């Protein structure tokens, strides 16, 4: 019963994480009000 | 406990004996328990 045993340690030491690609590549975000989404592309190719 | 100073880093104590042989003392007491918040942070590489 006389075994209090106080501490002061709550070490996390648990992670290594930074995506950086949403910040390197995805700088622009766009919320939708539309159920579905189009995204087309035009190729230019002549002789 | 007489000064309630048990909780400390070091502990000086100077004192003297009585009687025909008169002689003094100097004293230090302590209790190191050195620690590491992250025991696995350091790697001990034994070179050979």
């Amino acid at each position: 019963m006389y075994t209090t045993a106080q501490l002061l340690a709550a070490n996390e030491q648990k992670f290594k994480f930074d995506p950086l690609f949403l910040r390197l590549f995805f700088r622009e975000s766009y919320p939708f009000t539309t159920e579905k989404v189009y995204l087309s592309q035009i190729p230019g190719l002549v002789n | 406990q007489r000064e309630g100073i048990n909780a400390s880093a070091r502990y000086p104590k100077n004192w003297v004996t009585t009687g025909d042989p008169a002689r003094e003392f100097t004293m230090i007491q302590s209790a190191p328990l050195m620690l590491l918040a992250d025991p696995d942070e350091f790697v001990s590489v034994q070179l050979a």
